[PDB]
């Protein structure tokens, strides 16, 4: 199996686990429960080179539960850099994560990416946001909550790391599928569904 | 003269009897709440060897399989509380993730129209996969 | 389990059992895992930990338990280094010291264990910041020494020089105080002079690539700070320009250090550093055509293939480039010998403008924008560029991203559709490209015109047509509006109306007929100047947009109204007047035909051609005429909102239908919309139905109330109840929107605010907390924002009816009800703005809950909140200041002074509540000031509890150094007292303050912190 070690670093409330969340389950978690230290998940993408596993380290942005810190980068062969977009003190900190992220990986593919544009009075402006350029980063505006370029970040690192450009997500094949209860639907049926108020 | 010139889904044996756009949820007993599962393009595939007709959704983007199911003939569709644009109904096998797992599963659509024109085709679905 | 021993510190450290847990963590997976990574973060934050270091480092066999044993020293040196014994500090520096050395000796293990080294060597950097130079004074020139002895720690030399270089001038701001990184700049100052000798050595004698490079990188740093005389006085700038920009091992490094040193502070009047800068432009240009590609390469297919590092490469060039010219072109710009030169670099941008990469574009974006905005303003320069600009005229033109209203998109089916979302990221790239192609028509107005027309040409005949030649090109064209005159407008405009024009009947199938309806669409509403002048053409495009009204394609009908509404923001009066050869105005055919012309839309479409006729009314200025239409625009949902003003009158309960509920809800939202254009002219219209509106609003509201009784919370859930809910809400909307554009206060006042007050007051007071609407805090706020000055009575009962049950709602946590928390907040900041009698009237009980929100306010992360608490406690502060020596101002300090100031320093403390930190430093620069000044006419402190005549002063000093000294004990007495001295100094001077609030921020972090620091200046 060709899998690669992602570390995902960024401040505190910026949306790193709600990102991965997304990616595992499909689900939006709309409570802020902080990392502690680091969560590992396996993340496969099935793209037409075959199969990526990454394997991602979404480490803790609160200070008093960094845990090991930087010791989650080593032998890291990508990241996510994460800020808010509504918080300029997340992408003020940029720097500084990206600092303590190259000490340890002196050659790896990075993308910024700036989360929570869906939120109406967005703070970090689209011009303002200019650190990658020098740093080679790639950028992202995303937003795990819309899925808004939610999976860009991956397939960027993916095409770098499989050394092809042209490299495209792909549909997984569909195995043919095969052929108490009533006190459990009932429970589901009287659990209002979330968010009656999307479009979807 | 001749001139040398320079030199699977796995839905291919599949009709698409109906296709809508769709939310996915999933309801997880231990904590009491509906946690998505995927937004997409929820089909009906009829197989044209078995005659079977399935459920098959995929998310946007990435591809990947969120609902993979029989239409079975004894499933219900079933309103939920909070909403009428969405279909609550339990799943004994389905094979999104892998494994042949039983699910609660809840759908909702654009539209209470998309809904009930929902229904109608599981329902049409059901008739075909008893002959 | 067997992982756990490591914890135990009773017995000695397995070293062995450390390399498995470590393993088990880096090279397992699932729980174990899971495990090893709480042992191990358990152990390294073990106090003691730092003792096994030595032990770790000398015994085990694996790398990751080197690294975090080093992870355990830095915490130590960074926070508690000071409190070590000498002793102790010598050992570690030794040890750590020993262990560079050791690793660079042994070839083996510097080539393999690179992560190693640099975390060793970074932890050296630490112990350089605590003890460097005034207790090691010798490390430079011994550093310097151990270079010549050998090639891999001279290398390594380079790193450590590096790290230092970042940790003192990049990243010191943060980390140190104010005295300490002057200190430590001051000290790599002084001694730079051989640091540059050693690097400058290295470069020039060149043996050794990886020595070399790490040369340069430390370079790179250096040129942050260095003075500019070590760049320009050496040899140096030849030899980044040449020599090292050929190997390519060198090269990417040596293009940063140029890019860089296109930014050192460098003399304007020296003719000779000019020639300087001259040159080594040049040299870098030459080694690139040569070495690299000539300026004929096709980058956009070369950054595709992503070979090696070839995109990286392209990105740096492109930043050199951009940074060197948009400084320095004016050097290149006289002298006919560096014409080629300075064209050669912008052919090399042109390409590189061709990149398909969104943000590297954004960044030779900027640049042109630079360029252009320069050529358009500084004489005799645009001819220089002519040829330039008109390839970048292509290269905008081919590359238009598109524009916020263009509503279709094509699918992955090949399929025109409507999007699912706004394409949010690419607004601001729309407006850059907009920008500069406005600047490049003002600068030729004929080449533009002339490519445009041809490349239309091109669409029609089929040559080039594609969806995506004819949107690109259609947003150009839209996009350079107002750039010509109003007579090549018009011919220019009408050239384009035809070929599109033409381009529909030849292009067939709802596909085709999308994309040229929506770039049709586009041209015609960037163009209003054409449309105020040609009314039989306006007249034409309206009916031609009513008639995608009813289009089956959703696309296509949505941007119909969007283009509707777009065209009379701008052309309204053409809409108002009776056009010569009309009959009538046309607003009047307009209202006319609006059930049919609206009848296939959706009703938030509805909604917005409402709000459109609205705007279009508005222009009418007598009030007559104004009235009439506007009963004339509503005949619609007035006759319906009669029709159900009646049959809910007689049957309360035939509200329980899904289809009668919307109907009103609707009826609502198109009044909501025409208001929102009209504004104080909507008056009429709200007087129409405003009392039955408010009855409805009770009726609905008993429903709510009957069902939640009926069915349980959940009942909030259901489609009737939220149905009956947006109702309350449209409600509220439509009188906080007419109140906040009102002209003519007094009706608001003597007609709508007491009927309002009893129609929602007692309800939100009165239902459970899952059934109060937020939206009546923000209709209060509106209300209180434009005549709370004129109901004081109404304030008051506006507090007593939402203030306690909505604190009771949002003081148990941060995240429940957050809606009603933010508007909570932002209707007391306005009622402490406007009518601050109405907080004099609560009774002490209530007015410390008040003290006690805004506390609370202040310690949320959520912004919105977070602010708002800090400007009411400022706001309060001010007010009792205005009140003077009264006795209600004596109290409320005796109360509540010490409560805010220590309430406003656990935020600036804590570590969460990092971006109020300006807005705090301001609240407690005026508390302090406020006691500085004697603005407090009564003693601070109880009687007796200090002497008699103690001035507040004093006491405050007091008080303070007991809180901190009880807050942060690991602090000594004279840094509290010296930090309270500066900052009580400094309460007049907002930056100076800030710095030493910044200053103790960083003290508080470690042990042993200077207090003399608290003097800098
Ligand atoms: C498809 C057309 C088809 O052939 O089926 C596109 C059509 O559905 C959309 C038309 C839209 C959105 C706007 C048009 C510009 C409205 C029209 C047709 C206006 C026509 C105006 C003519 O009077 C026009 C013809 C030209 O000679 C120029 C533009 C003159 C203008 C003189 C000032 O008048
Ligand atoms: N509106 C919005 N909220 C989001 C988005 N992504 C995450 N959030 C919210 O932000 C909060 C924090 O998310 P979380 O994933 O825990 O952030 P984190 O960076 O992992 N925190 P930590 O570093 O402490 O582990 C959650 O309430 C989550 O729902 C988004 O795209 N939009
Ligand atoms: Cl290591
Ligand atoms: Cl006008
Ligand atoms: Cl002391
Ligand atoms: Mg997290």
């Amino acid at each position: 199996q060709v899998q690669f070690k992602l570390v995902l670093v960024g401040d505190g409330g910026t949306g790193k686990t709600t990102f991965v969340k997304r990616h595992l389950t499909g689900e939006f978690e709309k409570k802020y429960v902080a990392t502690l230290g680091v969560e590992v998940h396996p993340l496969v993408f099935h793209t037409n080179r075959g199969p990526i596993k990454f394997n991602v380290w979404d480490t803790a942005g609160q200070e008093k539960f960094g845990g090991l810190r930087d010791g989650y980068y080593i032998q890291a062969q990508c990241a996510i850099i994460m800020f808010d977009v509504t918080s300029r003190v997340t992408y003020k900190n940029v720097p500084n994560w990206h600092r303590d992220l190259v000490r340890v990986c002196e050659n790896i593919p990075i993308v910024l990416c700036g989360n929570k544009v869906d939120i109406k009075d967005r703070k970090v402006k689209a011009k303002s946001i200019v650190f990658h350029r020098k740093k080679n980063l790639q950028y992202y505006d995303i937003s795990a909550k819309s899925n808004y370029n939610f999976e860009k970040p991956f397939l960027w690192l993916a095409r770098k790391l499989i050394g092809d450009p042209n490299l495209e997500f792909v549909a997984m094949p569909a195995l043919a599928p095969p052929e108490q209860y009533e006190h459990d639907l009932e429970v589901a049926q009287t659990t209002a569904l979330p968010d009656e108020d999307d479009d979807l | 003269i001749h001139f040398e010139p320079v030199v699977k889904t796995m839905e291919e044996d599949e009709e698409v009897l109906y296709k809508v756009r769709a939310k996915l949820f999933r309801f997880d007993k231990d904590a009491k709440e509906w946690k998505e599962r995927g937004t997409g393009d929820c089909k009906f595939l009829k197989n044209k060897k078995t005659n079977k007709v399935r459920i098959l959704m995929r998310r946007d983007k990435t591809l990947k399989i969120c609902a993979n199911h029989i239409i079975a003939p004894e499933y219900t569709l079933k309103p939920n509380v909070g909403s009428d644009r969405s279909w609550v109904y339990a799943c004994t096998a389905d094979i999104a993730e892998g494994e042949a797992e039983a699910f609660t599963f809840a759908i909702r659509f654009g539209s209470k129209e998309n809904a009930d024109k929902f229904k109608e085709e599981f329902e049409k679905a059901q008739e075909i996969n008893k002959k | 389990g067997a992982m756990e021993g490591i914890l135990d510190f009773s017995n000695d450290l397995d070293i062995a059992l450390l390399d498995q847990v470590v393993s088990t963590f880096y090279q397992g997976s699932g729980v174990q895992q899971k495990q090893a990574q709480e042992i191990l973060t358990k152990f390294q934050d073990n106090p003691d930990a730092w003792q096994k270091a030595d032990q770790i480092l000398q015994f085990s066999t694996n790398p990751q338990s080197k690294f975090i044993a080093l992870s355990i020293l830095d915490k130590l040196i960074t926070r508690k280094w000071k409190l070590l014994p000498n002793d102790h500090r010598i050992g570690i520096r030794n040890f750590v010291v020993g262990m560079i050395i050791s690793m660079c000796q042994d070839d083996e293990v510097f080539k393999t264990q690179k992560n190693l080294i640099n975390k060793s060597d970074l932890t050296l950097v630490q112990i350089l910041k605590q003890e460097w130079p005034q207790n090691w004074p010798e490390f430079i020139p011994e550093l310097i020494g151990s270079s010549s002895s050998s090639v891999n720690v001279c290398e390594n030399n380079m790193i450590v020089l590096k790290l230092l270089s970042e940790e003192v001038f990049d990243f010191s701001a943060e980390q140190m105080t104010q005295a300490k990184a002057l200190h430590l700049k001051n000290s790599m100052s002084k001694e730079f002079e051989q640091i540059f000798k050693l690097c400058f050595q290295v470069l020039e004698q060149g043996s050794s690539s990886s020595l070399i490079v790490a040369t340069l990188e430390s370079l790179l740093r250096y040129l942050h700070w260095i003075p500019y005389r070590y760049i320009y006085e050496t040899n140096i700038l030849e030899l980044l320009s040449t020599k090292f920009m050929t190997s390519p091992d060198t090269r990417a490094i040596t293009l940063k250090c140029l890019t860089e040193v296109s930014n050192l502070k460098i003399p304007q009047d020296n003719d000779l550093i000019k020639r300087q800068t001259v040159l080594f432009f040049q040299n870098t240009l030459q080694q690139i055509a040569t070495s690299v590609m000539p300026v004929t390469a096709d980058l956009k297919a070369t950054y595709a293939n992503a070979n090696g590092n070839d995109q990286s490469f392209l990105q740096d060039l492109a930043m050199f480039l951009t940074t060197y010219l948009a400084r320095n072109r004016a050097l290149l710009e006289s002298d006919e010998s560096l014409r080629e030169l300075l064209l050669n670099a912008h052919q090399y941008l042109i390409q590189l403008s061709k990149i398909e990469e969104r943000e590297l574009f954004k960044t030779t974006l900027d640049y042109w924008h630079n360029l252009v905005a320069d050529l358009f303003y500084e004489p005799l320069k645009k001819h220089i560029y002519e040829e330039i600009c008109s390839q970048l005229r292509l290269v905008i033109i081919e590359n238009m991203v598109r524009p916020e209203e263009v509503l279709v998109v094509e699918n992955d089916e090949g399929e025109i559709v409507r999007e699912f979302v706004k394409e949010s990221d690419t607004i601001q790239l729309y407006k850059s490209e907009r920008e500069v192609l406005v600047y490049l028509t003002h600068l030729n107005v004929i080449d533009t015109e002339e490519i445009m027309i041809s490349k239309l040409a091109r669409q029609i005949d089929g040559s080039e047509w594609s969806w995506h030649n004819i949107n690109t090109l259609s947003w150009a064209i839209g996009s350079i509006s107002g750039t010509m005159s109003e007579d090549t407008e018009k011919r220019f405009v009408v050239t384009v109306i035809k070929d599109l024009l033409d381009l529909c009947v030849k292009k067939r199938g709802k596909d085709n007929k999308a994309v040229v309806a929506s770039d049709i669409m586009y041209v015609v509403g960037q163009y209003p100047r054409f449309l105020k002048a040609h009314w039989n053409f306006l007249r034409t495009v309206i009916l031609a947009l009513f008639e995608f009204m009813h289009e089956t394609h959703e696309g296509v009908q949505d941007m119909a109204c969007d283009t509707f509404i777009k065209i009379v923001q701008k052309c309204k009066y053409h809409f108002v007047i009776q056009q010569p050869r009309e009959s009538e105005p046309f607003i009047q055919t307009i209202i006319r035909d609006i059930q049919k012309t609206t009848a296939d839309l959706q009703p938030q479409q509805v909604h917005t051609f409402y709000k459109a006729c609205g705007i279009i009314i508005s222009e009418e200025r007598s009030v007559a005429e104004r009235n009439r239409l506007l009963s004339d625009l509503m005949q619609l949902p007035n006759m319906a909102w009669d029709t159900i003003v009646e049959q809910s009158t007689a049957n309360p309960t035939l509200l329980l239908d899904s289809e009668t509920v919307k109907i009103i809800a609707n009826i609502i939202k198109t009044n909501v919309a025409v208001c929102t254009s009209m504004g104080a002219d909507f008056y009429p219209q709200l007087g129409h139905i405003y009392y039955n509106m408010l009855q409805l609003y009770r009726a609905v509201s008993s429903m709510i109330s009957a069902q939640v009784a009926a069915e349980g919370l959940i009942a909030t859930k259901t489609p009737k109840v939220r149905g009956l809910r947006t109702i309350k809400k449209e409600i509220l909307k439509l009188v906080e929107t007419y109140i906040s554009k009102a002209r003519n206060l007094d009706d608001v006042v003597k007609v709508l605010v007491e009927p309002l007050l009893n129609a929602v007051l007692e309800d939100y007071m009165n239902n459970v907390p899952d059934a109060r609407d937020a939206e009546v805090l923000n209709c209060m706020t509106t209300v209180v924002e434009k005549v709370g000055h004129m109901i004081p009575q109404g304030v008051i009962l506006i507090l007593q009816s939402v203030f306690e049950c909505t604190l009771d709602m949002i003081n148990k946590d941060f995240t429940e009800y957050p809606e009603h928390r933010v508007e909570f907040y932002k209707l007391l900041k306005v009622i402490n703005e406007k009518s601050f009698a109405a907080f004099l009237e609560l009774p002490p009980a209530a007015f410390k809950l008040f003290v006690d929100a805004i506390c609370w306010a202040f310690k949320h992360n959520n912004r919105d909140v977070e602010v708002n608490g800090l400007q009411i406690a400022l706001d309060l502060v001010k007010n009792i200041e205005r009140m003077g020596n009264v006795p209600f101002a004596n109290e409320f300090h005796k109360n509540y002074f010490f409560i805010f100031v220590s309430e406003t320093f656990f935020v600036l403390t804590d570590s969460d509540h990092k971006s109020g930190f300006s807005k705090q430093a301001l609240l407690l620069m005026k508390l302090i000031s406020l006691v500085y000044d004697n603005k407090i006419s009564v003693p601070l402190y109880q009687e007796a509890e200090v002497p008699q005549g103690t001035s507040n002063q004093v006491y405050l000093s007091q008080y303070l150094a007991n809180m901190l000294s009880n807050a942060f004990p690991h602090l000594t007495s004279e840094q509290i007292a010296s930090f309270l001295s500066a900052l009580t100094k400094q309460c007049k001077d907002l930056v100076v303050f800030k710095g030493t609030l910044r200053d103790f921020l960083v003290q508080i972090k470690e042990v042993g912190g200077d207090p003399t620091d608290y003097l800098f200046a």
